[PDB]
């Protein structure tokens, strides 16, 4: 970890894209209940992300 | 001020700051080994081998207790002490990555345990390990890396003699509440049967079992009254009720004997218990030998007779 990874996702965006900040950053490491699943897809009926940013910007890269 | 650690954990600076529990005495020998252990360069995680109830718990304490006093060396001076529980033990380990960072970033924050393996290898964290003696042969031992990290304690049971100081140090914090007086002879004597009967919890925690309910009839036995205040106090409790019932009832040519008795009586009670407290506070009741060895009568089953010699 660290050796540049995320510097190696960014620049393929920007060469691909033609955008370096159209990345959809999302971090398992909030995501550890059985409950976090029901969070990225949307917010299930009678209750209240990653389906809605990705929906604004198709060519990003995740 | 690692916010996380302070809640996640307990911290021992606070509490030995009141210092409202008792002090650790006995164990002024490890007070010394854990700060050695700390103070070196390799191997600076110390580990409490032994049996657990041996007083491993105290260990920690007194450890946290010589920062107040100013007595922990330059090394180990205004460092915090944290404790984690086992009880609070996915989404466990996402905990754990915090906490390391806040005690690198402090350098004053020593760890005490009862994943790690690349935070124990590079000796970031100054953890002390509590676990017993069968469990570190099994799970420690058979690494490599926490092998050369963690640097086994021998913290056994102390000897009879430092036993006996503890009794005579925690003396003074022992009479705080009816001021009584205990003999100095039963100090001795709490730790030589102590060892002969019960030998199955180790030292100091079997030692300390004697005084429990040795010589308790002495004191209060002397206090009570030889049917004196017996039949005082049910003559006032007769009065009184039967005084009410004649107030309405209509009946008050009765009544006015009844409130001067009354009133007389409670004249005579105070007289009499202020003269049973004067003539019994001046005498001060001090244990005896005698009847030390009659609470381990019972324990095991021993006749009174035979431990009497």
């Amino acid at each position: 970890t660290g050796v540049g990874k995320t510097e190696l996702a960014r620049a393929l965006a920007e060469s691909m894209f033609g955008d370096d900040d159209a990345m959809i950053r999302v971090d398992m490491s909030e995501f550890m209940e059985k409950h976090a699943v029901s969070r990225l897809v949307g917010a299930p009926p009678g209750y209240v992300q990653l389906t809605e940013k990705v929906r604004r910007k198709p060519y990003s890269v995740i | 001020n690692t916010p996380t650690l302070d809640s996640l954990a307990r911290d021992l600076t606070v509490i030995a700051k009141d210092g409202t529990l008792d002090p650790v005495i006995g164990r002024d020998k490890e007070i010394t080994r854990v700060i050695e252990v700390l103070s070196r360069r390799t191997k600076n995680n110390p580990v409490l081998i032994g049996e657990p109830g041996v007083g491993k718990t105290a260990i920690a304490e007194g450890l946290a207790q010589a920062i107040v006093n100013n007595e922990v060396p330059e090394t180990l001076k205004d460092k915090r002490v944290m404790s984690l529980d086992m009880g609070t033990v996915g989404e466990f380990e996402e905990r754990l990555k915090k906490v390391m960072e806040e005690i690198q970033q402090a350098g004053n924050v020593i760890l005490f345990i009862d994943i790690l393996k690349p935070a124990l290898a590079r000796g970031e964290l100054q953890c002390i390990g509590a676990t017993t003696l069968d469990e570190y042969r099994k799970n420690i031992e058979k690494d490599a890396a926490l092998e050369r990290r963690f640097q086994p304690v021998q913290v056994d049971e102390p000897s009879v003699v430092d036993t006996v100081a503890i009794l005579k140090g925690l003396r003074d914090r022992y009479e705080a509440h009816h001021r009584i007086n205990i003999s100095d002879e039963a100090i001795e004597a709490a730790v030589k049967l102590s060892n002969r009967y019960v030998s199955d919890r180790f030292l100091p925690d079997k030692a300390i079992d004697l005084i429990d309910e040795a010589s308790s009839k002495v004191r209060l036995k002397s206090h009570t009254t030889p049917n004196n205040l017996k039949e005082i106090e049910q003559e006032i409790e007769k009065v009184k009720n039967e005084k009410d019932a004649a107030v309405h009832a209509q009946e008050f040519e009765n009544a006015a004997n009844l409130r001067d008795k009354q009133t007389k009586l409670e004249k005579q009670y105070e007289e009499a218990k202020n003269e049973w407290k004067n003539a019994q506070n001046g005498m001060s009741t001090s244990l005896s030998e005698e009847d030390i060895a009659e609470v381990i009568a019972g324990w095991t089953g021993i006749p009174l007779t035979k431990i009497n010699e």
